[PDB]
């Protein structure tokens, strides 16, 4: 038959591309399988083209060669890149027509009941580019494109040829060729998902399990969980790196290379190798989309008082409301407090606790030296990306630093303010939900600009006020002993205090530099001299 | 307006 | 080998084509000491190096240097010693009777380090 008798889906070793292969089989091979009588009754024509594209290392070449193997017909012809160009005039067309001459001859000799011929073009963009938009040094490229267009669909009709083309930049291809009759079906290959990442990891480990060379402590599901945004090539590279790390432990190089050969017949791969490789060898080519929450939360969170729990509960309530509402697709909230209170860390924690698919943080740390237009463009891009997902959450921190505010005159950038005021009231497309969390340290200034009314609610973040809270914080950090704690309490318990947690940490670190007989005193002075505040 | 810079060239050989 | 890694096409850097990516940077003090020892083996073997030269002092002093700069320093030090047995006043003449017993001293290294070689990194 036209299909190899032994062919089956499982044998080609493809990963998680179930839908795409099914679509190809539906839209490309349905007609050739039905009996000639009914297809003749419909009198419909047959597809002749396919255009695969996507990011590098997804499986395009693998899919093409597997399709070639699946079909029982003449050995596929392969055009390896720009091998068809020649210096002599008129010889490129000679090759481009020699490719199709055999199929033309067979179709002439047998007619409608002839076999099928398959031709594979690799790096099509190298050959075929827009005729008008091209170098003027030589018209060779235009003649080549015209010859290909004439041969594929000319006055003479040929109907027993299938052409496969793979590329990476589909835009450059000429429009005249991507029309029905030449290449109508156009797929897009993308990064796999967790299930695809599990299937891919399974396809390679098979032999090691078969020969009992893999330790039982390895959990493939966990590995698939950690490896986010990876591709098939990167997964295979990770496997190879773990294998090499395991193998390296039986060679004594660096003076002269030797192998044990008697302690080297009991080799096995543990989970430690995979963990080591995942941090040293392989990094995802596609930049990790997960935010680096460690940078924003550098010392965790400690429950030194009720306000922390109150703020977290309010954030959870807001998240629930935005998740389970339909009359109000857009919600906003503002966190305000005195400096050195830990607003950014709390906002980051609130964002993390939610499980929304899309989460991003916009900070001025990246916009150094930028003009007042670059900032607007960056914010627009971030919000455009957020609009795509069904549920989105965005965090804007250090608003006053984002407007370039200075109290002398005063001065600020108007364009950014207007853009923000417009983006705080633009609802997303139908059937989508968005949440915005803003952070600031000067509420009166925002009140003056008349943007405090643009938000929906406000949350207050206080700083340490009573000596008991200070003692609790010291206990949680545990940087002083009981004697020193009693000494400090004897003084602090009498009155009240006013200090932020970050400044408290800085003061502790500065104090610990003195000799043991002085540290406590060094601490007290620093609290007394700087502690003058309401 | 700055005049366009210089350009390279490509050559084609013919056989008699 | 390249000096501008970020200008190369990404499709060429995916696993399966060019996997092992390595960065070679400036050495630390131990690396400088090792490099300095490498380039002075022959002179020590042939007794052409004076006994007052301390390698560790040079390694400590030479900060922000690279391998090429260390080799250049050694080469300049070697020439400052060879120049004491030549006369380029009117006709270029060599002694050939004091050339034997040629030795390299610490003063040559010090002089070569203040007027000949200067690093191209950091503050000095
Ligand atoms: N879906 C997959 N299932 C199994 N192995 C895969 C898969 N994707 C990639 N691989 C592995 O990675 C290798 C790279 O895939 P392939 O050569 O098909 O990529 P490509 O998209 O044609 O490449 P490029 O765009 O860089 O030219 C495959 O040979 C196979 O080893
Ligand atoms: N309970 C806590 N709440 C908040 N931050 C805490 C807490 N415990 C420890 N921290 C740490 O305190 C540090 C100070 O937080 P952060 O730098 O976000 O403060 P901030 O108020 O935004 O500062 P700034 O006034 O400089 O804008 C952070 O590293 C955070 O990890």
């Amino acid at each position: 038959s036209i299909i190899n008798p032994d062919w089956n889906f499982e044998k080609m070793g493809i990963g998680g591309l179930d839908k795409e292969f099914s679509d190809i089989f539906r839209r490309a091979f349905a007609s050739r399988v039905f009996p000639p009588e009914i297809v003749e009754q419909m009198g419909c024509k047959h597809v002749k083209g396919i255009l695969l594209y996507g990011p590098p290392g997804c499986g395009k070449t693998l899919l093409a060669r597997q399709i070639g193997k699946m079909l029982n017909a003449r050995e596929p012809k392969v055009v390896n890149g720009p091998e068809i160009l020649n210096k002599y005039v008129g010889e490129s067309e000679a090759n481009i027509r020699k490719l199709f001459a055999d199929a033309e001859e067979e179709q002439r000799r047998l007619g409608a009941n002839s076999g099928l011929h398959i031709i594979i073009f690799d790096e099509i963009d190298a050959i075929c580019k827009q005729r008008g938009s091209m170098a003027g040094s030589t018209g060779v490229h235009d003649t080549v494109v015209n010859q290909l267009l004439s041969k594929i669909d000319g006055v003479e009709q040929l109907n027993n040829i299938l052409v496969i083309g793979m590329t990476n930049r589909p835009d450059l291809i000429d429009e005249a060729l991507l029309r029905p009759g030449r290449l109508e079906v156009k797929m897009e290959i993308g990064l796999p998902d967790e299930k695809g990442r599990l299937q891919i990891l399974h396809i390679h480990t098979a032999r090691m399990r078969g020969h009992q060379l893999l330790s039982a402590d390895v959990d493939i599901k966990e590995l698939a969980v950690e490896t986010k945004n990876f591709s098939g090539a990167e997964l295979e590279g990770l496997v190879r790196a773990a294998q090499s790390t395991a193998m390296n432990r039986h060679i004594k190089a660096s003076t002269k290379v030797e192998v044990d050969m008697e302690k080297a017949e009991s080799l096995q791969v543990t989970r430690g190798d995979f963990l080591a490789s995942l941090e040293n060898d392989i990094k995802p080519a596609f930049g990790t989309n997960q935010e680096d929450y460690a940078s924003y939360i550098m010392n965790g969170i400690i429950k030194w008082g009720d306000p922390v729990t109150r703020v977290l509960d309010d954030g959870e309530l807001l998240v629930q409301q935005t998740k389970n509402s339909d009359r109000t697709p857009l919600v906003s909230v503002l966190l305000e407090g005195p400096p050195h209170s830990g607003k950014t860390a709390l906002a980051a924690k609130i964002a993390e606790e939610s499980n929304f698919p899309f989460i991003k943080i916009c900070s001025p740390d990246k916009m150094i030296g930028f003009s007042e237009t670059a900032k607007c463009q960056a914010m627009k891009k971030i919000f455009d990306d957020a609009y795509k997902s069904q549920l989105s959450c965005v965090v804007v921190d250090d608003i006053e630093r984002l407007l370039d505010y200075v109290p002398i005159g005063p001065r600020f950038s108007n364009l950014v303010l207007q853009a923000l005021l417009v983006l705080l009231k633009k609802a997303p497309p139908q059937g989508r939900k968005l949440l915005i969390i803003g952070t600031t340290s000067r509420k009166d200034v925002l009140q003056e600009m008349e943007m405090l009314n643009a938000f929906s609610t406000t949350i207050h973040v206080p700083n340490i006020a009573t000596g008991e809270q200070l003692l609790e914080a010291l206990e949680l950090l545990g940087n002083f002993k009981d004697k020193e704690r009693t000494t400090i309490a004897q003084q602090v318990k009498g009155k009240k205090v006013w200090i932020g947690i970050k400044k408290l940490l800085m003061l502790i670190e500065m104090s610990l530099q003195m000799d043991p007989e002085y540290r406590v005193r060094k601490f007290l002075a620093l609290l007394r001299e700087e502690g003058a505040s309401p | 307006m700055a005049e366009d810079a210089d350009m390279r060239n490509e050559l084609e050989e013919m056989q008699r």
